[PDB]
């Protein structure tokens, strides 16, 4: 998408992510595990959702018939009844058209943004005990073992700490 | 050693249309064009008078098949094709006219 | 009479929350508007990126 | 917002910035100061007035009567074009909607554009001698006074001569 | 743009460049050497060409004709049919201006995009072997010949190999 981050840097999703949208899967001396994040998940499907009930909801303007279909009505208004409501209905159906494809664009483009953002905030989480691995990966120079993973998850990750250590470890 | 960040994704996608590209392929997408038809008549909280052979018309002059309609009364009015403004034969002038009256007659 | 409806065309009833109809141009009442396509997708999820 | 700066990363705004849009808040040995920047909103309102400028301008198209309201002309004809206009007026509340909705979306990812624009300049600036808080904030590890800060925000700073203080720093 | 990257950080284009897009421009010992890049050009055409299969095609609906050149209608019947194609030509030149509008919007966002996407490509090909200068160019460190950096503009740099060097020359 526009932020290169899904079908981008990320070059795959996990098939098995059933938590939520976006997660982390850290690989450490106690082996491999998989959690997702709540709050950006949360964030893209607030989103989503605030697209279809703005979408799906309807109209009070009632029509009433015009025309007739087991008495046809006179030809020139009724070539013009036709006429009018082709044109509409050629309206109706570019403005529906061109509506989804921009609610799709933008719906595509702003879960990008979300997963950007999200890897942005553990960047800044880590500040400089660890180094952008490039697949989207951050490679952690210090221990880190099954809670401190954890600390990064919750936010609650203090880097000063850590820091003596993995900024030796350059 | 790493931490890694990611997303979802299953193997069963769903096509939709973008401004850029034609058929890309999302995770889940709705529909917008509804398609699902009820064979009836809905008429719930609704005094209906169905027609049949009485065609609209018909109760005003009154032909033996809108005897039953000659001060009907209702908030739907449903016609049908085998309606019959007349027995003796005729027309009226300007007959949609007065057709749209009433129907948003009551 | 069970069935409680706002949109009538000859064929039925048309019930429905969407914006949109592929079903009659000339339907009354309350409608949703009549649109050409057969289906219009609207995304409800990100790109699905899986493993080749 | 899509790229996580306004009510992202940055926790809320500072209600005395009457002097511009966006700003710098410093906190050194000589006190605590917050002026704005020129360059990022004027950049930005430059836009804003920009879309103004091409939505608030009426069409030269002329309409006429062709209706009564005092003699009511004859129903078909009548209701033929009260069925017309009732359909463009549907219409047209639909344009409306989605264009004040599309473009307010667009308004807001603009802020945020123009915010992360302007914290991703003055990193560009402040090259190693300073890492990122997470707040939104630089930390740096050398000394800068009043001159140093007023020298960040005219784009002038040199991180030269400050490289060898801070970076022993570390 | 949204991302700062064409008419951004980056101050302006090359028009030497000719072979694609966006591409790489090097000073290194061995003289000047400047040279396009493949995906991300080939990317934003693509997309482009998107747009362009969408819009360029025509609609199979069929229009006849309600009115006469020759010999003019009925007053009141051309009086409304004059009114109701006076007011679909109002609609769709509305709609096609904010179309172009906003395709061409999305249009320069994307490619400015696309910048952001391989600069920041490159950025993390680089890990720590190069600083950012803040004009999008990547300061390197250690002695990259015309050899080592067409082994950038391929991403088969190892910047393990080279990662002593740069690192002490901090
Ligand atoms: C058409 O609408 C106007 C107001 O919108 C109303 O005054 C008029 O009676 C309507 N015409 C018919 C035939 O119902």
């Amino acid at each position: 998408g526009l932020f290169g981050a899904i079908a981008g840097f990320i070059e795959n999703g996990w098939e098995g992510l059933i938590d939520g949208w976006y997660g982390f899967r850290h690989q450490n001396a106690q082996g491999e595990g998989t959690a997702a994040d709540y709050k950006s998940t949360q964030s893209a499907i607030d989103q989503i959702t605030g697209k279809l009930n703005r979408l799906i909801e309807k109209t009070n303007q009632q029509f009433e018939l015009i025309d007739n279909e087991f008495n046809e009505v006179e030809k020139q208004i009724g070539n013009v009844i036709n006429w009018t409501r082709d044109s509409i209905t050629e309206v109706w159906s570019y403005n529906a058209e061109l509506l989804v494809a921009m609610e799709n664009q933008h719906t595509i483009d702003l879960a990008d943004s979300e997963m950007d953002k999200l890897y942005e905030r553990v960047k800044r989480q880590l500040r400089e005990n660890a180094e952008e691995d490039g697949t989207g990966c951050f490679e952690i120079f210090h221990k880190c073992d099954d809670d401190c993973m954890a600390s990064i998850r919750n936010n609650t990750y203090d880097h000063s700490k850590y820091r003596e250590e993995a900024m030796q470890n350059r | 050693d790493k931490i890694c960040l990611g997303h979802h994704a299953v193997s069963n996608g769903t096509k939709v249309n973008t401004l850029t590209e034609r058929g890309v392929e999302v995770v889940n997408a709705t529909e917008t064009v509804e398609r699902t038809n009820i064979p009836r008549i809905c008429s719930k909280g609704k005094r209906t008078v169905d027609l049949g052979q009485c065609g609209l018309l018909g109760t005003i002059t009154g032909p033996p098949q809108c005897d039953q309609f000659l001060e009907f009364s209702a908030d739907l009015i449903i016609e049908r094709r085998e309606g019959s403004d007349v027995c003796y034969p005729g027309k009226f002038v300007n007959e949609e006219a007065l057709r749209q009256i009433l129907r948003e007659s009551g | 009479a069970n069935c409680e409806g706002d949109c009538y065309h000859s064929g039925g009833t048309i019930i429905s929350n969407l914006p949109f109809q592929n079903i009659d141009s000339r339907a009354v009442g309350k409608c949703p508007r009549y649109v050409k396509q057969r289906s219009l997708l609207l995304a409800t999820g990100m790109k699905n990126v899986p493993e080749i």
